[PDB]
């Protein structure tokens, strides 16, 4: 594995470690399934995922938008003619309880009308916090983005099992404050606790201090 | 035991301004630190070092200092039996522990001086 | 050696041109200014470390205690002031750190100490999954016992908004942790004092009564 | 550290500007000046205090001792040079102060001791019924083995004629009394040294041999 060769000379660009080009590629969120109630809430997070959760965490405010994409499909590449919606919840909306209610139709919840044939819907959703800046961590006692919900459009169930899976971007990228890393296994989404009983060491070990 | 507390029985009435001046008399090698507070007069004697701090106070580090100055800002007199007197309490705490190595004296003492200031007067002659 | 005066309070500090500033700004504006000397911890052989929550440290203490539990709003930077008391034949290593929003863990009286302040029970990972060895990406200060016995912050206001509330939310933990453990030889002082100094600095209230 | 040289004497004291001058006035007019170097006296723990009377101290020493012994009339200040020497490990604190006609009393060999120096019985009372604590009024100077080593006075003539036999009347009194006792550990240099260091300035003789 160690080989001697191929040193390089000539220093690189440091666009490369930029603070956006750090996240400015989409990667998947959740995964959405929909077997033949009708319907699927999905909250934003950014902390589901253990990728993406430790590398938001080196800062303690970040500020950006979003920039979501679904690629939606059946659960084997199939695709058929079904028309389907994508509503958004803003914070502080109702969210739709049932298959009918008539938070579907309320005007201030904006939904996208796709069909499973076209090209994947892009949304994008603007700096949605009352702060300045969305914070990881708070230390006091009481970062919402949205809900998406997905439904497929009719007055009967349809036929047909739904797969979708969401991309998202991060744009327009400021951050603040940084931290260390995480080196411990996550253990809930919410607050920063460990297995007390066990503690991995940060390092790999060796034999003795002067065995290199 | 000072003179100024000598002087001060030959009169009758007086005020104006002390300073009271301590010295550490221990060893080089120990350190510590000491709180010197002052309550003014009509108040309360302080009951532990967190309600003393709150008050007037210096902070009194030997490893530095040898030597420290607390100045009452004003006392007074007027004699009659019962005397009409407005006076404060000094308290000595101890901030940290006697921080002393091996083969240095465990106890050590303080010296305690004490004066009047400039604006220190007094009047009406009286014998003792 | 300086003899620092602000206020009705007095400390006996060495004239030292070695102060560090958060993020190299200093705390501005957008009688509660003075010395709160704290009490005084005990480092002994087998310590661990201490933390303090600010400014859950002076919510009841003097008249900046009673101005964050009658006001609504408040907003102010810090100088803590940190300074140990050892001869030239005890040895040892500290590391002082600040850390906005420090959040503990759980493997409430622990997160919120009050002046006295609580011990780290495993500072390997600082009591928040988070590892001792990068915490000088903070602004630290190393306090060695064979050079020199003081450590000096400059803290700014850091929040997301420009006014909070002081009685719920803990803007930074103040972090004093042993990485050396102290040593000596037997019949010297078995426990060094740590004494901790704070003053407010630029510090504002919004809220009535 | 300087290395001072009045005749055919020298001495090396550190150039220290904490001189005192005895009642801010300068000895003046109205090869005896050199310096002379007493013997040493042996601080202990159980000491009490030593005294010094002038000019009976050198009325047997020298050629300052030989005019006097000849001459009638007499008239000189004094720089009186009172210096310890201890380790870091030693603690204690002296006090030396002046005494212009120090009377002592009794509950001669006591009252004019010569070079040696006598011992206080009493050193609260000074053996003469005024208290140690307002011994301060005179000019004095503190020995504090913490911090100093030394000590210096520039006693004038202080009489109410001009000029006075040598031989009977003394005119002042050394006072070198241990006010915080000198302690140690076990295993270190039991007793202290305390030497004494007087020169004459302006030093006048008028009657014939």
């Amino acid at each position: 594995n160690l080989i001697e060769t191929r040193c390089v000379l000539n220093h690189h660009s440091t666009q490369e470690t930029a603070i956006g080009n750090f996240f400015s590629r989409a990667g998947l969120v959740s995964i959405i399934t929909m077997p033949t109630d009708g319907y699927v809430n999905w909250d934003i997070d950014l902390m589901g995922y253990a990728q993406l959760r430790r590398k938001c965490e080196l800062f303690t405010y970040m500020r950006f938008d979003a920039e979501f994409t679904f690629v939606v499909a059946k659960p084997n590449g199939v695709l058929v003619p079904q028309l389907l919606q994508y509503m958004y919840v803003p914070p502080g909306a109702p969210k739709p309880t049932s298959r009918d209610s008539f938070a579907w139709q309320t005007a201030t919840n904006p939904s996208v009308f796709v069909k499973m044939t076209d090209p994947p819907a892009q949304v994008s959703v603007p700096f949605m916090s009352p702060a300045s800046a969305y914070q990881w961590f708070y230390d006091g006692y009481p970062n919402m983005m949205g809900t998406f919900s997905i439904r497929t459009v009719g007055t009967e169930k349809s036929p047909h099992s739904i797969t979708l899976r969401v991309y998202m971007r991060i744009k327009h990228v400021r951050a603040w404050i940084p931290r260390p890393l995480r080196n411990q296994p996550y253990l809930f989404k919410t607050n920063p606790n460990y297995k007390g009983n066990d503690i991995k060491c940060t390092s790999t070990s060796r034999d003795k201090i002067t065995t290199l | 035991s000072t003179i100024l507390g000598q002087l001060c029985r030959y009169y009758t009435q007086w005020s104006g301004s002390l300073e009271v001046t301590f010295m550490f008399a221990g060893s080089f090698m120990a350190t510590g630190k000491m709180l010197i507070a002052y309550t003014p007069p009509g108040g309360n004697v302080p009951a532990d070092r967190i309600t003393a701090m709150l008050g007037t106070h210096v902070i009194w580090d030997f490893g530095l200092q040898s030597s420290v100055t607390l100045v009452v800002p004003w006392i007074s007199n007027t004699h009659y039996y019962f005397d009409y007197y407005t006076t404060g309490i000094i308290t000595i705490w101890y901030q940290t522990n006697y921080v002393v190595p091996i083969g240095a004296p465990t106890t050590a003492y303080i010296v305690a001086l004490a004066a009047a200031q400039d604006n220190f007067t007094m009047k009406l002659c009286k014998d003792t | 050696v300086a003899q620092l005066t602000i206020g009705n309070s007095t400390i006996t500090t060495q004239e030292a041109a070695n102060i560090v500033i958060a993020y190299g700004e200093w705390p501005e504006y957008c009688s509660v200014n003075r010395f709160f000397t704290l009490d005084t911890k005990s480092w002994a052989k087998d310590s661990k470390g201490w933390y303090w929550k600010f400014p859950d440290v002076l919510t009841e203490v003097g008249v900046f205690g009673q101005n964050a539990q009658f006001h609504y709003l408040y907003r102010s930077g810090f100088c803590v002031h940190v300074q140990c008391n050892a001869s030239k034949f005890h040895q040892g290593a500290l590391l002082v750190a600040v850390l906005p929003e420090y959040v503990l863990g759980t493997i409430y009286a622990t997160t919120q100490p009050g002046q006295v302040g609580a011990v780290l029970t495993h500072p390997y990972v600082l009591d928040a999954g988070i590892p001792l060895s990068q915490l000088t990406v903070c602004p630290h200060q190393w306090i060695n016992l064979r050079t020199n016995n003081c450590a000096t912050i400059i803290v700014p206001y850091m929040n997301t908004v420009p006014f909070d509330s002081a009685l719920n939310h803990c803007n930074f933990g103040l972090l004093v942790i042993p990485v050396v453990p102290l040593d000596f030889n037997a019949g010297a002082t078995s426990e060094i004092p740590i004494t901790v100094t704070i003053a407010p600095m630029c510090a504002e209230f919004a809220g009535l009564r």
